[PDB]
């Protein structure tokens, strides 16, 4: 729901850090619009200026959204372009949304997404390796069912066997999260722990 | 024990002001510590640590009752920063 996220993280490259130190010590070595003009300018722009959307700029808006979607984008991004172009027209005091603010909003949102949407803290590699570990746990449950009649097993020993036998080492929480997925699909039953396959 | 409390009051009374070439050396030393921050304790050099280095610099300017901050004073202050780095190691 945040319209813009800004990665402030950066690494030292000694280019302007000398300039930052010099002007930071220049307040010790020595003693653009004014802030009150900014305050009255925002106060005049927020209520006395009413931009409108033209029918022309919507075509560039929709082909820009088509370009974003086939690159990765949601409709919240498009409505962010709409309100960003409205805010730029509020700044320019023209009371009209032109072409230029639309491409400026597209550029700014594009730079935000530079930093299939992969939201919900989910990457597609984790989204497929969860099902891969579910299949590996099903194979291990089938091997345990071939080994013994009882399908109930301890969580730590079965998790260690699944981590050693299936693939490279992953988190122990991922296997039990896939087992909770299988609880939701009702393929496997849990007690507690005890994990009984069907 | 009676003698320190007036000497530190005088040290608070002078408030020295430092020169520009010493500030250039401070800029070079800050660049060197950012290069060391490129190089275990994660703790890197910040602009706030640069202000701290400045604070140590005029603290020793206050103690020697001096009007300029000396260059060897600055490098001994950055040596104390290296001592803090050695403390971060051990």
């Amino acid at each position: 729901r945040f319209d813009l996220v800004y990665l402030v993280l950066d690494k030292v490259d000694e280019k302007n850090d000398r300039e930052l130190a010099k002007h930071l010590t220049n307040l010790y070595l020595e003693d653009v619009l004014p802030v009150e003009f900014l305050t009255m300018y925002i106060s005049y722009a927020k209520e006395h200026i009413h931009p409108i959307i033209t029918e022309a700029a919507k075509t560039e808006l929709v082909r820009a959204y088509v370009g974003m979607r086939k690159m990765t984008a949601t409709t919240r991004q498009l409505e962010s372009m709409i309100r960003l172009a409205e805010a730029h027209a509020k700044m320019k005091l023209k009371n009209v949304v032109e072409l230029e603010d639309v491409q400026e909003a597209v550029r700014l949102i594009r730079s935000a997404i530079k930093d299939k949407i992969d939201m919900n803290l989910v990457q597609t590699g984790k989204s497929v390796i969860q099902r891969k570990l579910q299949e590996d746990l099903s194979r291990e449950i089938m091997n345990v069912l071939k080994d013994q009649a009882s399908d109930s097993m301890s969580f730590n020993e079965l998790i260690k066997q699944i981590n050693e036998h299936s693939q490279d080492r992953v988190e122990s929480s991922d296997i039990q999260e896939a087992l909770s997925r299988l609880q939701q699909e009702d393929k496997v039953i849990v007690l507690g722990g005890v994990r009984r396959s069907v | 024990p009676s003698k320190m409390r007036e000497y530190i009051a005088y040290a608070k009374t002078k408030r020295p002001v430092m020169s520009e070439a010493v500030n250039d050396y401070v800029v070079q030393a800050y660049i060197r510590l950012r290069q060391d921050s490129k190089r275990f304790s994660f703790g890197q050099a910040t602009p706030r640590t640069l202000l701290g280095i400045i604070r140590l610099s005029q603290a020793l300017a206050k103690l020697r009752l001096a009007d300029m901050v000396d260059i060897d004073d600055v490098e001994e202050a950055l040596r104390l920063v290296r001592v803090s780095k050695e403390s971060l190691y051990q």
